[PDB]
Formats: C-alpha cells, structure tokens, sequence
C-alpha cells in the first residue's frame, strides 16, 4: 500500500468530510431536507437525520466513519448538534484548503481555527447562560422540547413527549451530579401506539402479561416472587433436547409437572409473594396449576429484566427456586398489565413509587419509524433538555451565535499577530454555513439571509431575534424560541475544530488510495 | 530460480529502496511534527507519530526497508523516543553521495569516515551533557516537574501541565523501580468535564459486572480481599455434554435444578475463599449476580486482565486459576476498595494496594478527536521525565548542539581534508535535517532560524536552540528542553551504521526470486 | 542445460562467470570485504564477503559459472582462504583469453599458455615463501596467522576474532598435532556484543536445559531425538485425547511412564540425558524429580554436533542406551557462554575435538559475520598444520611472479607467449582487488609495485590510507598467507578456468 | 503596498460592517489588496505571507 | 500427409548431417578439444569422445537417427 502525504494527502482528507456534509446540511433543520436512503437489504430509510444518515452511512473514506462517530457523541451528552458538527466540518476543511493553497502550513491552518474556537465557544458563553430547576428548567425545556422533538418532526401537540423528559433524567439522576443517565432512563417504544401516546414510567413496564386475566390482574404492593425457574423448558444447558413421541412417555410426563409447577406455584405463595416473575416463565400446564392455584403470576422473563426488575424497583434478589425463603420480596407498586387505550400495546409496569432505579419514558406511534422519529424525538429532547435540566444554558440558533461568533473572532484574528491572523479570520468564515444551508433548508438565499443577522449581531451583538429556522416568516431565534444549549455548540464546536484538526494534523496517510476504512 | 543484483543499478537502488522509508516519518515526531494515519489493512486503520510503531505496521519490501527498522527501533526502545529522526539520518547522506554514485565515486572510506565523524559528536555530546539531577534545587523531583512541565509541552497540552507536571513526577517515582506503562496506566474519562486528569496511585477498575440490584449489592471494602480470577460463571453451568432424554419425566427437573447448583459451588468457592470484592476477567453471569448481589459481596465480570494485572503488581497479588483463594498474595488485598463513578461509569478503584506501584490516571479530553494527543504528553513525559532520571547528564533538546556541531564537524572541513571535508561538510550538515524539518514541518524556516542559532554557534555556543512551539532561536536547555547526552548518542551511532550499512552492499542475492 | 549455441560458452558464459565470480571478491576480499546482502530461500538478509557462501547463496545460472564455484569452494576446504581469489583469480584468467580469441588464437592452443605457467608459478611458489612460523599451541603466532584468512572473509573485528579463533583451535586441542576438520563447534548465541563472543569448549547446548546438574563433574548422556513428551518404546506411550477423563489419567500414568523414561537412561547412567524430541509437563516435572538434566528443544545440528564428540547416537525412540547409546562428556554444567545462561558440556580430555565459541552480537550479521571469519581461522590451524610456511598476505606475492612470468612469457615465445603473459595479468587482479575493494587502482599499485619493484612485502590492504594508494608489508603486516593456500589457490584456479576454457556449447536431444 | 495593507484590513471589517448579502464583496475586494504588496515583498524575498500577516497587524 | 520431394528431400538430411557433423570439429586428436553436452541430468559433459555426445542430447533430426 502507499504513503500519502501534504496536498495529496489534503484532498484525500477533504472528499468526503466535505461531501458528506452537503446531504447532512441539505437535512440542516426542521426545513433540513429528507433523504430516503435504500440498504442493499431492500431497506428504504427517510432520513433528513444526519446522526441516522451517519449510522444508515456505510460509505468509505475512514474520516466519513469518524463522523458517525462524533455525532453520537454530542448525540448523548447535547442530544442535537449531531450533524452541525459534521457539517461546520466541511466548513472549515474546504475553508482550510486555499490557505494551504495560500501558502499557509498544515499546522498553521489548525491552530488558527482552533483558538479562534476558543474565542467562539467563549464569545457563545455570552448568550445565555442561566441555571434553574427542573420545575423551572421545563418551561425552557418544552420550548426547546419545541425545537428538538419538533426538528425531530413532531414536537407538536405534544409536552406528553417534553415533559416526561423533564422527569427522565430528573429522575435517574440528579440535577447537579450531571452524571449522564440516560442509560437508567428507559427509553421504550411500541408501535401501534400513537404520538398522541407517550408515558413517562419511572419503573419497568414488563411485556409479559398475566398468565391469566381469570387470575387476579393486580398484584398488591410488591411481593414479586422472584423466580429464576422454569416452569417451561428453561433452554436447560445439560442434555440431548428431544420430546417423546410414545403415549406411554406421554402420560407418565403429563403426571409429572403437574406436581412440580403446582407445589411450585404453592411454594410461591408459600414464599408470600402473590406475583411470580419468573426467569424461565410458563407455559400453559403450569398456568393451568397456577390458575387453578388463583395465584397472579408472570411467564417468560427476559433474563437481566428479571434483575432489571430488581434493580429498577430495588426488588431484593430471589435467585432461584432452589434459594426460597419467605423474606425477599420483589418491589411491585402494582402488577397489571396495561392497555393504554392502545389494548394490541400490553405491558405489565412493575410501577415503582417507592423504588425506582430505571425510569420507563414510554412513547408511542403508529409505525415504526415513527416511533423511531418519536423516539429519536424524546431521546435528543431529553438529551438537550438534560443539559438545560442541569444547567440551562441557551444560545438562540440559526446562524445567529455564528456571526455573533464569527464577529469577535474575525477582528480578535486580526488582533493575533501571529499567522493564524489569517486562519482565525478564515475560521469565523466558515462559521457561516450555519445560517447558510439552513437559510437554504429554509429556502432563502443565505449570503443576505446571514448578514440580516449579520445586520442583527451588528446591533443586537446576541442570538435573540435572528433569522427563520422554521420558515415561519418571522424571522427571530430567542423569539421564535430557536433556543440551543449553550454547552452544545461549544461541544459541537469544539468536536468540529479539533476532529479536524487532527485530520489536519494527520497529513501522512499510508492507505492504497486516497481514502479508506 | 535465484535473484540477483551488483553495483550502481542495485547500489543505487540499495539507496533508492532506503530514501523512499524515511519520508514516512518526515514531517512527523512533533507538537508541528506530523501525524500518522497509515493503513495497511482495508478494516485495519494504525495511527502513530512514531516511526518503530508504523515500522511495525508498514510492509518492508527493501533490505534497506528491513534494515532501518530497528535501527530508528533502536532509539524506540531507548528513550520511547526518536525512531523517526534516525530514520531521517540514515539515508541523509545517502543524497549528498549520490553526486558520489553518480560521480561513480566510492572508496568505502565513505561510510568509514563518517565513523570518527560519528565518534566525535557523541563524545561531544557527553561532554557538554550537565546532570540535571544534582544540579537542580536539591529535591530533583520539581527538575522532574520542569522536565514533565517541557516534557508534556512537546506534542499537546501545555495548558493542563502546570496541574500534570507535579502528577508526572509522582507517576515516574511510582514507576520508577518498574517501569512500565501498564503501572502509569490511564484510565480514560469524558462528559463529567472536559480536558482534565489526576494521578490516582492505586489501581482502578474500569470494568465490573453487577446486576440483580447495583445500588443494594455493596459497591465498596474498606478492606478488600482482592480475588484476581480469570474464573467464569454462566447461566448454568455444566459437565455433561448428555446422557438421555429440553421435557422426560424424571430428566426434566433433574438437570435444571443442579445445573443451578454447579454453579453454586463456584458461587461459593469464590465467596469463601474470601472474595468480598469479585474479580472475573470473564464474566460474572446473571444469576450469578442474582446469587453475587444475594450474597452481597461485589463481584465484577467483563474484567480487563491489566486491571487484574495492574492490582497484583500493586497488591504484590496474583491472577488466579483457582476459585478458592488461600493466599492473600494469591488473591489481592488492598485496605481500601471502591465502586465510584469519576464520570459516572461504575470503576473498581483500589487505594491501600501495599506495593500500589500502578499509578492510574483519569483523564478528560476536549472532544472524542482530540483526546489522543493529550496524554502521549503525559505518557512522553515520564519516558523522558524517567529518561531525565536514568541519565541524568542532559543536554538542550531540541537539536540544539547539531548547528554547533554541523559547524564543529566541518570545522574539520576546513581541518580534516585532504579529501574529505566534503565527507566531513556533508555529515556536518545531515544533523541539522532533523530540527531543520521539526522547523519545516512547522511550516517555518530553519536556514533562517537555524543560522542565527548558528551565529551564535560562531560565538561558541552550543545549547542555542529551538523551541519548536515558537519556531524561533533559543538556547533550548535555558528553555530547558531536554534529552539526556545519551539521546543524542545513540540516534547518530544508530543511523551512522545505517548510513554505513548497506553502502557496503552493491549487491543483493534473492534466492526465492521475486 | 543449454541448447544456446553459435560459439557462445567460451566468449559469453565464461566471462558471465567470471561476472558472477567478480565483485564478490573485488570488493569483498582483502584486509576485509565489502558486504553483499543474500536472501535465500530462507528470507533473511545475508551478508556474505567469502565467496563460498555468497556462491552457494546464489544458485548457478550456468554450466561455466558451476565449474568454478567448485574452485572456491574446495579452496575453503583446502585452505579456508583464497576463495576470493578464485573469484578474481580464475575470473582474471579466461577474459584475457577472451581476447584471443579475437586475437586469433585458439583454444587447445591458449591453454598451454596457462597451463605450463602454474607450474613455473608452482615452481616460483617457494621462492616468495616468506620464512614460516609455526606452534599449535600459539594463539598469538596464530592470531596473527588467521588473521589473513579471517580479513578477505571478515569486515568484523580482526584482531579480537584472531584471539578468540587462535584460541579455541589452539585451546580445543592444547596439544594438537592432530587437528579435526571439525574440531571447533561455535555455540551461536545472540545477545551482548560480539566481544562478548567467548572461547569455550567440548559441547554447549544452547537449547533449553532443564531438570537440575546432579554432576557439573560427571557429564553422561544418551544423546536422543526421542520425545519424552510420551514417547518411548519400554512400554507403549498411548495419549488418550478421546474423554478428558483419559488425558488426565495418562498424565498420571505419564509420571510413572517418565519412570521408565530418564529413569532408565540414568539406569545406564546419565546427567543429561540429551532429547532431541519434546518433553510433555508430568514427564518434565518428572525428570525434573527425578532431577536427571534434561536439555529440551535440540535441533538435529546440535545433536549432529554432540552425536559426534561423545560417540552415542540421538534415538527417537526411548531405549536404556547401549554403550554405543550413552554419551560421556568431561563435564556437563551451566554456565552463561558469552555471558547468555545455557548449558556448556565439556570435551577437551574427552579426545576434545569440540571447541565452542560463543558467537554473539545484538544481531545474527553480528554472529554471522564472524561465523564466516572464525572458520578461516579453524580452516588456517589445519593449513598451519599441514606447512609451517609463511607466504606474505595476499597482493604483494602476485607481482613477483607475474614479472618472472612475463619475463617467463618473454621466454616463452610461440603463440602461447602472451597466454603466458596473460597468466602473468591473472596476478595483478588480486591486489586490485584489495584495490577496487579499498578504491584505488591497482596500474598506479603496479607503477608502484614494479615502481619499488619488489615483490612480496609490497603490498596496499584494504585502508583508510589507501585513500592514496599506500604499500604496506604483508609478512609484516600480521596478514600471514600459506604457501600451500597460495598453492592450493593458484592451483584450482588454474586447474577449473583452463578446463571450462575447453568446453564446446551444448547441443540439445 | 502599505497602503493597501492598512485599507484592506480596514475596508474588510468595514464590508463587515455594511452586512447585507454584499458585506462579503468589499472584504474580497478589499482582501485582494494586500496580496499585490506580498508578491512584492516576495519580490524582495523572505515571506509577505508571514510579512502581510503582521503588517497588516 | 507432407512429403518432401528431391534436392527438398536431400537437403535437410545433408543439411542436417554435415553441418551438426560440423558442430564437432572442435575435437579428433589432442589438438581437438573436450565438447560440452549437457544431459538433462544437468551433468556437465566435455568430452572429446564423438561415440559419447550423439545418443546424449542431440538437436531433434531424423538424421539424428
């Protein structure tokens, strides 16, 4: 394979890092652009969604994979910014090659977009700044609940998708540990259901059912038997797995379990606890014991959900049928099943009022994509609003930080003596696609469209009024309650920045070609 | 058949094979010295800034190829550092005889000469060479702060070292009796903040396997017993391959039952053999957590061997084959043990480790791209910190003495010749390639700074030097750059050779052809 | 071989020989050589300055270059130098007559030109003898004697190799006057430095020694490539993989079948007891309880080796050994050889007839290099066995003769004048070739040498002072040549360059 | 070229300041400037683009 | 099938038996030389022995015969 190295080496970088971006600034906003992206499966996937154009994004050019990366990054932590990042990046490579091509050194460029970063991300911490509470913080949460279940497609109608998020990571975690849960947030979608149809559950919502409804479909407040046993196959690792085809094997089995399962089942109402969850779940002949024994209990169990059970509800651990005692009991608030006027949508919620270690945000749709989108909805929204909830801290969007940014920067470059003069003013430059594609997403000629913020930040100096990222012809960001994270963009910012840097910073490439993974 | 080639056409191409390696590590080995990014298998894609790593990873179609490896390999192992200038020297003769090849000239003497010319810099170099040890204050471990402080300046932060150069230097003495990576060995964090480390000098877990409760199953010993087991605990777990017949009848419950059982006894065997902290390079299962957090003493599966490694280093513990530990040393012991979250991941942190020589770092980066760079300063500093320690003779950094010394070679151009100033003007000016390229790698100009350094060589100045951050002259020791006399040494006398090599060689036989 | 024809092997393939033949001296002979890089079949790089190796590195091409390769090589038979010199010498020969035949002169004509003249050489030989030196048990005398032989075929230290190759052939057999054509089995080991490189005796098995030294005094063993592994033929060695139940069982078994293992070596007596096969972990622990000395890993050379100084054959099968089975040594023990821990056997009262030196270096070139030179040396104590005589180094004894020679040719006349004459230009090429391999020419050397005109002290070596041609004193120099090495040398030289001078180009069924 | 590199660093921030879609024009026009002056220092040697940087400062 | 007819007929056999019959003249009597005929053993053959070289490796002809 060969060494590639400088120039060469730069247009390699620079393919697909630039041309990447166009499909994810064309998807640049609400008024970002769908892409209907078609697997060799057969799959069809409409996506104006960069984060899943990166992911539904096999294609080559390693830098095209690191992308798909640095997306979900922000994508957790900031929820939104996912594809600003990938496209600023674009940005800043192609505004990196004419001083190259000026003349001006593969580390010269970097650095001079680097601190001038520096300067963005400070000059962004001139925005807004603020801190409040969850109770406070959902009012500047749904409004940004707005924005990013809304640029999700679909915010509206909807602070049932907003404000259980102000619940999720409220819940899960505290406000000012800032420790990033949303892997305790459950997250949980099911098609059939609605938009209309969201729930916040601050327990675990088990699929499984009741074996019986005839059995009593509430269980009272926790004792939960915890069971790792089958009362079907348990997928039992030791032997050769085959059923018997003679009557005679057919009736000396059938007298067999019948005795298990029901002193099974009694012994779980000898354990004192009226629901049964069970690891290995049950079949039908043990529900008829357990119908006949009218105890409410659960059939197959995923095996962590079991544990999952334990956890989310702080339910104490009863291993397996063999460990029994009448001491350790399961955490149930209530056992039902629950139709939620949605009745093909059944889950039981173990819901936990007590104990409750991983909180259900439950919504739903019609289909899957558009849970999908409704999940990708609550997950940025809350991802956005879990910084906010922390601390809130807001610039107002659409180009009108970048030019607020792009200002300080251009005549701070000029300011720096140094060589990067140059590159920290070409940095502020490419600031401007920000407004760009989304004046074109929004459907208006950007050059104009920006300096109108221009014109703004050269009076307002400050995202408030701005331009129209909605397209709703009132052309504002505070006011049109385009209001962004001020953490973000100094997050996608400096992902942009130092990604790129690197990728300035590595001019020497050994690959077969230009390009690879 | 067999393959062969003699004389200028293989000679040529013997310096022609050589010529092509040495730009892969050019520009690099450098705050501006390039990156890296080199790729040599379609999924497998290999970042270094160093040339043995990449010497490593790249193909060596070459004899020259071949034998360049270790010889920038030879100053890997040294100091951790400088392959890519060796590789920059070895074959920066060979354009300057190139006139000479194509001249057809060459009395051997050529590289032989260059021998006495290599003699007299690294006797030179020692020369010159101070300890920086009993020189400096009395303590000799804030000289290792001023060289962690120059020595995590040279690639990437400079911001954090004024907090990380005090750590450098607790790291090196913790290493320092073993040196070792895996004992400074980092434990990288992100999102609790950007862009920060601190040295934690007992080990840490970043892996564990909790479930069936977390937050109910104790996270924590205030007296660990440390089990280092390589053990594994499954769903259930099994002798028997089979024996009859999933459903029958009597087999059903039969196998279920104590398939949870033979799982019991490892349970066990782990719980008594005192392991109330449970370590398991393969994981703990799920019921056996549902049994681990029953029993309530924390288990941890998905276990990453150096950290099993780092604790026994630090515990003076062992791995262990056994289930059942006997012996503390066998098993781990520390007086303190933690579940704690720095960042919000569950880790394993061991404080009271007696010998606690793995010093841990956890460390946040600006973003998931920029992170790398930051503690290769770190990483390079105690190799060179530890290097500051191992010799401490130290001489400016930075190719300071090279200009001084490209003027003191050919100064025997003016003194050696009858023939060979030439010999002795062009091994001269070899040295000064290596800064002259850290300076164009910078995209900045050498002749230009370099002369001036230079100019102040023709004072008799030798440590006059770069700092390639600035790219401008200095005396890079009163910059306290820093590398050891034998540093600069070892790069001459390992390139030299390779200079010499294969000019010696006009010929090379293949026997499996080609 | 070749169905190539229309008068091409005498004025084509034989200079393509000497092509072959030449460089691999020019610059490779001398005071040292100049290194040529080889990968065989085996891919590593291969520097080689004597031209046996480097000719057998390279594999014939040619009918006429595989005549003469032979030349060389018998030359490191008989002499241990002046291989090169076959090279040159032979390769100087023919392409001189390469022109006459474009002279006009024939073949069977030509031929006696170089054939009456290795006799009038063969005949001035023992005048430029140059006194002679001789003791078996000089190191000294013979460091300086090995040094001639050890510089054309060493770029690697001279002096220090002529002390420790002087030393071992001297100090394998201290009496010698009676020497081996092996009598010196260097033990290769990598590490430290190539001074490091050691002088020891008897055998050394640097593969891996185990079980303990029960006797550093006594050294017994049955040499065999048998596995202990579960190898032996006492009772049947069966490993049952089938259930895990039966690979434990046989590995209790396995305790007491190692019982009947190095038990039943030491039964007949041993220390080491020397396996060429594998030793299996019941079986080593074993032998280690039994605390019998296992060396595990031997190859077949080392074996080849010790096969040879005990008198007991490496069996791979496990049998109590016979007498012809058992091996003694003087004394097997543990000591670092070259400062690397390995066991060393001792031979020396044994009958001897085994030296180990340590090669070493931090490379293999390093132990390679050296590995070329130290034979030259054992070959020069054989070739100072058979004559004391001393003829100076090589380069100053060519011109003495080549001006008789030429003068012989002036005495010679008939066509074969000149080809006598030419025989008297195959001389100048060795000097040249300390010539071309230092970088100066040799017509300047023979202006000079026939410049201070006498022949066989005048001579330029491989130098930085031959930066101008500079003549030094090869008698004197310490670089001491044999006559019977000269005279082995001009021999083959003249005997494999005048016959491929006969050949026809071959026709083809 | 001074004068160039004194007024195209002005009229830059100075197109900045008109914005509308042409506030990018008058810097491009004005940053052709100081590239005349750069060619010229590069006419006398050394770097204007090292030079045009600071100069311009 | 291919006949060859007259002088056609006679060349190749004279053709082919007096110009090999030529290839031999180094050789017959000491002024001769040895002749080298490589078998595809490889062997190296010089031989001034005419019986010797013929049955060895000669150029394909029904001359050969």
């Amino acid at each position: 394979k060969s060494r590639l190295m400088g120039l060469e080496a730069l247009k390699s970088h620079i393919m697909a890092a630039k041309a990447v971006a166009n499909t994810m600034r064309t998807s640049l906003g609400p008024n970002g652009l769908d892409k209907m992206m078609v697997d060799k499966d057969g799959d069809v996937t409409v996506t104006n969604d960069g984060a899943t154009i990166l992911s539904m994004m096999d294609v080559d050019h390693q830098i095209a994979k690191l992308m798909v990366e640095l997306s979900k990054s922000q994508d957790d932590e900031i929820g939104d910014g996912t594809t600003g990042v990938v496209v600023l990046a674009g940005a800043l490579l192609e505004e990196a090659e004419q001083l190259l091509d000026r003349g001006i050194h593969p580390i010269r460029i970097a650095d001079g977009y680097e601190q001038a970063a520096r300067v963005a991300i400070e000059h962004l911490d001139k925005i807004s700044d603020s801190v409040l509470v969850d109770i406070k913080d959902t009012e500047p949460l749904i409004q940004t609940a707005k924005t990013t279940l809304g640029s999700k497609v679909v915010n509206s109608c909807h602070r049932q998708m907003a404000e259980i998020a102000v619940n999720a990571v409220l819940t899960v975690a505290d406000m000012e540990r800032r420790d990033v849960d949303f892997e305790l947030i459950k997250v949980e979608g099911k098609v059939g259901g609605r938009l209309e149809d969201t729930k916040l559950i601050k327990g675990v919502i088990v699929d499984k059912d009741f074996s019986h409804p005839q059995m009593p479909k509430k269980v009272e407040d926790a004792k939960i038997a915890i069971l790792t046993c089958p009362f079907e196959p348990p997928k039992p690792k030791t032997k050769h797995k085959l059923d018997v085809t003679s009557v005679e094997d057919y009736k000396a089995l059938q007298k067999y379990e019948k005795e298990k399962f029901e002193e099974m089942i009694q012994q779980i109402k000898e354990t004192g606890a009226n629901l049964a969850i069970c690891q290995w779940g049950f079949d039908d002949e043990a529900n008829h014991l357990l119908l006949q024994n009218n105890l409410p209990a659960v059939r197959w169990v995923g095996g962590p959900e079991i544990e999952l059970i334990a956890i989310a509800t702080g339910g104490r651990i009863v291993p397996r049928f063999s460990e029994l005692t009448a001491e350790k009991l399961g955490f149930a608030g209530l056992v039902q099943e629950i139709s939620f006027g949605t009745t093909k949508d059944k889950m039981l919620v173990i819901e936990q009022c007590k104990n409750s270690r991983a909180v259900t945000i439950f919504i739903r749709g019609g289909n899957k994509m558009i849970i999908e989108e409704a999940k990708r909805s609550l997950h940025d929204a809350l991802c956005v609003i879990r910084n906010l909830i922390r601390d809130n801290r807001v610039v107002y969007g659409g180009g009108a930080a970048e030019i607020s940014c792009a200002l300080a920067v251009s005549q701070e470059a000029d300011k720096c003596p140094t060589l990067e003069q140059y590159a920290m003013r070409a940095f502020a430059d490419a600031l401007e696609v920000i407004p760009m594609a989304l004046s074109e997403n929004s459907g208006m000629n950007p050059i104009q469209t920006m300096t109108e913020v221009r014109a703004r930040q050269v009076k307002e100096m400050n995202p408030a009024l701005g331009i129209d990222c909605l397209h709703k012809g009132t052309n504002d960001m505070k006011q049109q309650h385009v209001i962004e994270t001020l953490i973000g963009k100094k997050q996608q910012i400096s992902l942009a920045t130092q990604m790129v840097r690197m990728i300035l910073k590595i001019d020497d490439i050994r690959k077969p070609g230009e390009s690879e993974e | 058949g067999t393959d062969s080639s003699q004389g200028i056409p293989q000679l040529v191409s013997n310096i022609s094979a050589c010529q092509v390696i040495a730009e892969a590590v050019r520009t690099t080995l450098g705050p501006r010295g390039m990156d890296k990014l080199i790729v040599d298998g379609r999924g497998k894609a290999t970042i270094s800034n160093d040339g043995a790593t990449i010497l490593k990873l790249l193909d060596v179609v070459h004899p020259a190829a071949k034998t360049l490896v270790d010889i920038a390999k030879s100053q890997d192992a040294e100091v951790g550092d400088g392959t890519t200038s060796v590789t920059l020297l070895a074959a920066e003769f060979l354009k300057q005889v190139k006139p000479y090849v194509e001249e057809g000239l060459h009395p051997q003497i050529i590289i032989r000469a260059f021998r006495t010319a290599t003699q007299l810099a690294v006797n030179k170099i020692k020369e010159i060479a101070v300890t920086v040890k009993k020189a400096d204050k009395v303590e000799q471990r804030k000289l290792l702060e001023k060289c962690a402080m120059t020595a995590l300046s040279s690639k990437l932060i400079s911001q954090q070292k004024a907090f990380f150069a005090k750590m450098v230097v607790d790291a090196v003495m913790m290493l320092d009796d073993l040196l070792q990576l895996k004992m400074i060995g980092i434990k990288k964090v992100q999102g609790g903040a950007l862009e920060d480390s601190q040295l934690v000098a007992g080990v840490a877990f970043k892996k564990t396997f909790s479930y069936a409760g977390f937050e109910m199953q104790p996270k924590k010993y205030h007296n660990p017993k440390i089990a280092l087991l390589n053990v594994e605990l499954e769903l259930k777990a099994e002798k028997d391959n089979a024996e009859i017949r999933v459903h029958t009848v009597e087999d059903y419950q039969a196998i279920v039952d104590a398939e949870w059982n033979i799982l019991y006894d490892k349970l066990e065997k782990i719980h008594h053999s005192g392991a109330k902290v449970v370590l398991s390079k393969l994981p703990i299962g799920d019921v056996a957590t549902q049994y681990f957090a029953d029993r309530d003493m924390f288990c941890a599966g998905r276990v990453p061997e150096e950290d099993l490694k780092r604790t026994m280093m630090a515990c003076g513990g062992s791995i262990q084959t056994s289930v059942n530990a006997l012996s503390a040393d066998v098993l781990g012991r520390c007086q303190v043990f933690e579940e704690t979250q720095i960042g919000g991941e569950r880790y394993n942190f061991f404080t009271g480790c007696p010998k606690a020589k793995t010093c841990t770092f956890i460390l946040r980066g600006g973003a998931e791209q920029f992170m790398e760079e930051t503690e290769r300063s770190l990483h390079d500093a105690i190799m060179i910190v530890r290097r500051a320690i191992k010799n401490d003779s130290v001489v400016a950094g930075g190719g300071a003495i090279e200009m001084e010394l490209s003027k003191y070679l050919r100064d025997y151009s003016r003194t050696i010749p009858g023939k060979q100033q030439l010999l002795i003007g062009a091994y001269a000016k070899a040295l000064e390639i290596i800064p002259r390229q850290l300076c164009d790698n910078a995209g900045f100009d050498a002749t230009n700074i370099l002369n001036k350094l230079r100019a102040r060589h023709a004072q008799g100045g030798t440590w006059y030097g770069v700092d390639i951050n600035n790219e401008d002259i200095a005396d890079n020791f009163e910059a306290f750059v820093w590398e050891p006399a034998m540093v600069r040494i070892n790069a001459l006398t390992a390139a030299s050779e390779a200079a010499c090599l294969i000019v010696s060689v006009d010929e090379t036989i293949k026997n499996p052809r080609s | 071989a070749k169905h190539f024809s229309g008068l091409e092997e005498a004025v084509y393939r034989n200079i393509q020989a000497c092509k072959e033949l030449a460089q691999t001296t020019r610059t490779a002979y001398g005071p040292n050589g100049m290194n040529k890089m080889v990968i065989n079949h085996l891919e590593k790089l291969f520097v080689t300055n004597d031209a046996a190796t480097i000719l057998r590195e390279l594999e014939v091409q040619h009918p006429a270059a595989k005549m003469i390769v032979m030349a060389s090589h018998m030359q490191e038979q008989e002499v241990g130098d002046g291989t090169n010199f076959v090279l040159v010498f032979a390769g100087a020969l023919l392409e001189l007559a390469e022109e006459l035949l474009r002279i006009g002169l024939s073949v069977s004509e030509v031929i006696e030109g170089y054939e009456i003249a290795c006799r009038k050489a063969h005949e001035i030989l023992p005048n430029l003898v140059c006194c002679s030196a001789k003791n078996l048990r000089d190191i000294d005398e013979v460091s300086s004697l090995l040094r001639t032989s050890i510089m054309s075929k060493q770029y690697g230290n001279e002096v220090f190799l002529a002390k420790l190759i002087a030393q071992a052939c001297v100090s394998i057999f201290p009496d010698s006057g009676h020497f081996n054509v092996d009598n010196i089995r260097v033990c290769k080991i990598l590490g430290s430095g190539i001074s490091s490189s050691s002088v020891l005796h008897g055998m050394v098995f640097k593969k891996e020694t185990e079980g303990d030294v029960t006797s550093v005094k006594d050294a017994k063993i049955a040499v065999y490539s048998c596995p202990f592994d579960g190898m032996i033929t006492e009772t049947k060695g069966t490993v049952l993989i089938k259930t895990a139940e039966e690979l434990m069982n046989f590995s209790k078994g396995e305790e007491n079948l190692m019982d009947a293992q190095v038990k039943a070596i030491a039964d007949t007596g041993a220390n080491v007891v020397v396996t060429g096969g594998k030793v299996a972990d019941m079986a080593l622990h074993y032998a280690n309880k039994y605390n019998i000395m296992l060396v595990r890993l031997n190859s077949k050379w080392d074996l080849r080796r010790l096969c040879k100084t005990v008198g007991a054959t490496a069996l791979p099968r496990l049998t109590p050994p016979v007498l012809e089975e058992m091996g003694h040594c003087d004394s097997v023990y543990l000591s670092e050889v070259g400062d690397t821990q390995v066991v060393v056997f001792k031979h020396e009262k044994e009958d001897g007839a085994i030296s180990t030196i340590v090669l070493r270096g931090s490379t293999d070139n390093l132990m390679d290099d050296i590995e070329r030179a130290v034979d030259d040396g054992v070959n020069t104590f054989k070739v100072l066995t058979r004559d004391k005589r001393l003829v100076p180094g090589g380069g100053a004894t060519e011109i003495e003769l080549a001006k008789q020679i030429t003068s012989y040719g002036e005495t010679c006349p008939g066509l074969e004048q000149y080809a006598i004459k030419k025989f008297a230009e195959a001389f100048e090429a060795i000097p040249r070739a300390l010539a071309e391999n230092s970088g100066v020419k040799a017509n300047e050397v023979i202006s000079k040498l026939y410049a201070v005109h006498q022949e066989g002290n005048k001579n330029v070596g491989l130098d930085i002072e031959a930066e101008v041609p500079a003549v030094k004193d090869m008698l004197e120099a310490g670089i001491l040549d044999t006559y019977l090495g000269k005279y082995w040398a001009i021999k083959l030289a003249t005997n494999a360059a005048v016959t491929v001078l006969r050949v026809d180009q071959i026709i083809m069924a | 070229g001074a004068p160039e590199i004194e007024l195209a660093l002005r009229l830059t921030e100075y197109s900045r300041t008109l914005s509308g879609m042409e506030s990018y024009c008058v810097r491009a026009f004005a940053d052709a400037m100081e590239v005349i002056p750069s060619t010229l220092a590069e006419n006398a040697g050394l770097n204007p683009i090292s030079t045009v940087t600071e100069l311009r400062n | 099938a291919e006949v060859a007819r007259a002088q056609a007929a006679l060349a190749v056999n004279i053709s082919a038996a007096r110009g090999l019959q030529d290839v031999l003249r180094t050789n017959l009597g000491p002024k001769g030389t040895m002749k080298m005929l490589v078998s595809g053993a490889g062997d190296i053959k010089l031989t001034k022995d005419g019986n010797v070289l013929l049955h060895e490796m000669q150029i394909q002809h029904p001359t050969a015969s």
